[PDB]
RNA sequence: GAAAUUGACUGGCGCAAUAGAUAUAGUACCGCAAGGGAAAGAUGAAAAAUUAUAACCAAGCAUAAUAUAGCAAGGACUAACCCCUAUACCUUCUGCAUAAUGAAUUAACUAGAAAUAACUUUGCAAGGAGAGCCAAAGCUAAGACCCCCGAAACCAGACGA
């Protein structure tokens, strides 16, 4: 009998040292000899792409979806995707967290 | 007939704020709530407890200001009426029928905390003049004079 | 037909507009459903347009009830004890905005 | 007998609610009523 | 079929406050499936509407109709149930508030005509309904007086307005 | 009055039966199974209506041609009469010629 | 249209007036102004310096539904339509005159 | 209207008491006979609970007859009428308020079926289609178009003096 871990949230705040951590990661995965434009190195090799994306996913808790994996052509793009924040909440909570005027009342009978 | 409080969609603080805003008056919130709380509602709710501030000061202030201010408007616009006629016009404007009609179509009854529904006309008149007293305490004599001018000379 | 329906004379609520204008709309109750394709337009209206309407009309209390229903509705309560129940079933967001504004300007 | 009409009551009653204040059988019998509501409009 | 007249008899009321009128007793009775026409029974009921109970019994006793005898029996048993179960004080202190006749369940028989022709006979049946109310019979409405006629004419003349103008 | 006085009893449907959960499976058996089979031989029904559409007269002709021999006497008589009527109607009546 | 208005009056305009409710506007094309003991007559319009009318948009509503039915007999001709005309209720507040004759 | 030749179980986008079998039944009833041929029933877990809260809904009536004047209304109006306007409907027709047709009214049932092409939208394309067929942009697939009732008659086999 295997226990199931509790359900993870999709809330992902982009960390402040995303630049320096991406530097660390690209350094162990693509080797010590960096091209000066580390921005613009290709991800055409699927093994190198798997290693980089899997390391980033296991660190940051955020995984690139299958509909964006083909888009993930450069670590430029990978930096863009991990820069983009995604947010998880019920939208009843979203409508409440939006600054409601005092004459508007929301009830959630669900 | 059942009161709008026991009718489903209701929120008392929102209704009080909308009352002040749709009357375009900067009411004090606690003063308005105490102007809507009546003594009979007080007595019914201790009785329910065995199984705070009333209208009276605000009602008396609003009533006295209504008499004085209405008499002032009437005898300034019509200098030739004698005192009996000015007094009778003032008693008509602060009478039961006119004040209850104004309170009902301004929805003082919906916000009135009382014992019986429909609200008895004496209770509704007292609640309306407590609202007048709250407006006098919150805004000032000229502003509540404009309020009285509108909502009674229009009658 | 005039002979088959009631009639009345032109009137205001309490001599409205003489001293000051009082908005006769008091309450708006929006029954909307989370999962209803009929309620999609009202869902968009609650998402985008109800905040600005509530800010523009501070004298009106707006309740929004998200509950499982097939026909989304709006109930407008007016100061003289009037109640108007209207179906916003399968209406776009601009049609709902036009209707809710029209209810606001009614007596 | 698939696909019978089930809201014939409501169609009859919208014509009859326009015909309600008439005199005779034309305020309640649908045939005579619908011949008169049209003329009224 | 429906028996709401009997259920009306079995309706009950809350207890009375000591400071309000006495709420006079109401007694509902009916007879069903009377071998008689509802129109003729209507003539008898319209005769005994609004009478006192004894006045109705006298009129039905000296009328010459089968419906009159049947209605007399129904009135007697309604009076008996009135002062036996509904706490009517005096058996003469009742009047007929409602008295009407309805259609009953009829039967279709053939009526042989000439040639090969035929008709359908209707073995007509009817119901009789009565309501007895405790108290003296209400006074008949007095006929309209010339003073009242002049008054209503003056009221129309004073209710006239200037139409289709400001 | 032609209308119910009470609500009809609720018509609950299981959207996840065997039949609904597995509707449509193997409908691409020809183009995903080296064309050894056909959907027209996936179809189960009457023996004269397996992979064939037709209008009414064609259906009646096909039924009489295929299962005419092993058919009941009055059913075959009604089928002969129906074919005769449908022939007359389709070849002799209508708006367009 | 020509409206004979006074102060504290109500009129019903049969179209929308692109104004918010409770909005104070000035009516200008004054054909006539008058009191007891005197009237002033424009030719055909009075001076805007001479007379002002003040009105207030107090209601923006719709009319009751109007039926348009067309019927021609023995020709199967039968047509129904429902219209709701927009309307605007104005309260005439004040009528002011200035000494300019 | 050919042929040679080719090769080929246990469910319901059914009905639910005017429907679905005519069927509760070939019974009742009708006819000498062959033969024709119906209608309908609805409580509850318990009726060894006959009770009383079930209604509300067609036509028809009752509660509750009527008041100068006129297709029965509409414009209206303080006001039901009084004032003003106004030649029922369908079919048929050159043309019908027609004193031409049909209809007492209510409920239910009761009348547009498809090819050849064309057009629109896809797929593939000098080829298209899961053989066969068509092809000087075509072929394949789908969509979309063709009613109901009624004679006097004619023939076959029975049943009847
Ligand atoms: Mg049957
Ligand atoms: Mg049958
Ligand atoms: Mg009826
Ligand atoms: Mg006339
Ligand atoms: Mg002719
Ligand atoms: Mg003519
Ligand atoms: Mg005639
Ligand atoms: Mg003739
Ligand atoms: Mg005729
Ligand atoms: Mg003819
Ligand atoms: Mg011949
Ligand atoms: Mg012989």
């Amino acid at each position: 009998i295997l226990v199931c871990p509790p359900l993870r949230s999709r809330a992902y705040t982009p960390p402040e040292d995303l630049q320096s951590r991406l530097e660390s990661y690209v350094k162990e995965v693509f080797g010590s000899s960096l091209p000066s434009n580390w921005q613009d190195i290709s991800l055409e090799d699927s093994r190198l792409k798997f290693n980089l994306l899997a390391h980033l996913a296991d660190d940051l808790g955020h995984v690139v979806p299958n509909s964006r994996l083909h888009q993930m052509c450069r670590v430029r793009d990978v930096l863009d995707f991990y820069n983009v924040p995604i947010q998880d909440r019920s939208k009843f909570d979203e409508l409440s967290a939006s600054n409601l005027p005092p004459n508007l009342k929301i009830t959630w009978s669900y | 007939p059942v009161r709008r409080s026991e009718k489903p969609n209701w929120d008392y603080h929102a209704e009080i704020q909308a009352f002040g805003h749709r009357l375009q008056e900067n009411f004090s919130l606690d003063l308005l709530k105490t102007a809507f709380v009546n003594s009979c509602y007080i007595k019914s709710e201790e009785a329910k407890r065995q199984q705070l501030k009333s209208n009276q000061e605000l009602s008396e202030q609003g009533t006295s200001f209504s008499q004085t201010c209405l008499t002032q408007f009437l005898e300034d616009e019509y200098p030739d009426m004698p005192t009996e006629g000015i007094k009778n016009l003032v008693d008509f404007l602060t009478g039961e029928e006119v004040v209850c009609h104004v309170a009902r179509n301004l929805a003082v009854e919906q916000l009135t905390l009382s014992e019986e529904f429909p609200v008895p006309p004496a209770v509704l008149q007292q609640t309306f003049f407590a609202v007048i007293g709250a407006l006098l305490q919150s805004s000032g004599p000229e502003r509540t004079a404009l309020f009285i001018r509108d909502f009674l000379i229009t009658q | 037909t005039a002979r088959g329906t009631p009639s009345r004379f032109l009137a205001s609520v309490l001599h409205n507009g003489l001293g000051r204008y009082v908005q006769q709309l008091q309450r708006l109750s929006f029954s909307v459903s989370r999962d209803g394709a009929s309620s999609r337009g009202a869902r968009e209206f609650v998402e985008r347009e109800v905040i600005d309407f509530a800010r523009r009309n501070p004298g009106v209390v707006i309740y929004v009830n998200s509950r499982p229903c097939c026909v989304p509705r709006v109930v407008a309560e007016y100061l003289n004890g009037a109640v108007r129940e209207e179906s916003i079933h399968c209406k776009s967001v601009e049609e709902i905005s036009t209707l809710v504004q029209k209810l606001a300007d009614q007596s | 007998l698939r696909n019978r009409v089930t809201d014939r009551y409501f169609r009859i009653q919208e014509v009859l609610k326009h015909a309600r204040h008439f005199r005779g059988r034309k305020n309640r019998c649908y045939r005579l009523a619908v011949r008169t509501v049209i003329r009224a409009f | 079929i429906s028996r709401k007249w009997e259920k009306k008899n079995k309706i009950v009321y809350p207890p009375q406050l000591p400071g309000e009128p006495r709420r006079p007793a109401e007694i509902y009775h009916c007879r069903r499936q009377i071998k008689y026409s509802k129109d003729k029974m209507w003539y008898l009921a319209k005769l005994i509407r609004g009478m006192s109970i004894d006045q109705a019994l006298a009129q039905l006793e000296f009328n010459d109709k089968k419906g009159a005898k049947i209605i007399k029996e129904v009135l007697l048993e309604a009076q008996d149930m009135a002062v036996r179960d509904h706490n009517v004080e005096f058996r003469s202190n009742l009047y007929i508030a409602e008295s009407t006749s309805g259609r009953g369940q009829c039967l279709k028989r053939i009526r042989y005509h000439g040639r090969g022709r035929f008709g359908i006979m209707e073995k007509v049946y009817c119901h009789y309904f009565v309501k007895l109310v405790e108290g003296p019979p209400p006074p008949p409405e007095p006929p309209k007086t010339a003073v009242a006629h002049a008054k209503e004419y003056i009221q129309q003349l004073r209710s006239r307005t200037i139409v289709h103008t400001l | 009055i032609g209308i119910r006085l009470t609500l009809p009893p609720p018509k609950v449907v299981d959207r996840w039966n065997e039949k609904r959960a597995m509707f449509g499976v193997y409908d691409n058996i020809g183009i995903l199974g080296n064309f050894e089979k056909h959907p027209k031989e996936l179809i189960r029904g009457p023996i004269w209506l397996r992979g064939w559409k037709g209008n009414e007269l064609q259906r009646c002709i096909r039924k009489r041609k295929m299962v005419g021999s092993r058919m009941f006497a009055d059913d075959l008589h009604n089928l002969n009469k129906r074919i005769r009527y449908l022939y007359k109607h389709f070849n002799r009546h209508g708006k367009f010629r | 249209r020509q409206w004979k208005v006074t102060s504290e009056d109500l009129i019903l305009i049969g179209n929308e007036l692109d104004l918010a409710c409770g909005e104070r506007i000035r009516l200008e094309k004054v054909l006539l102004v008058g009191a007891d003991n005197f009237t002033l007559l424009g030719k055909p319009l009075l001076g805007k310096d001479l007379v002002r009318v003040e009105a207030t948009v107090i209601e923006k509503t719709e009319s009751w539904p109007r039926i348009i039915m067309r019927f021609r007999k023995r020709k199967n001709f039968k047509k129904k339509r429902i219209v709701t005309t927009p309307q605007t209720v104005l309260r005439i507040n004040s009528i002011e005159i200035a000494p300019c004759l």
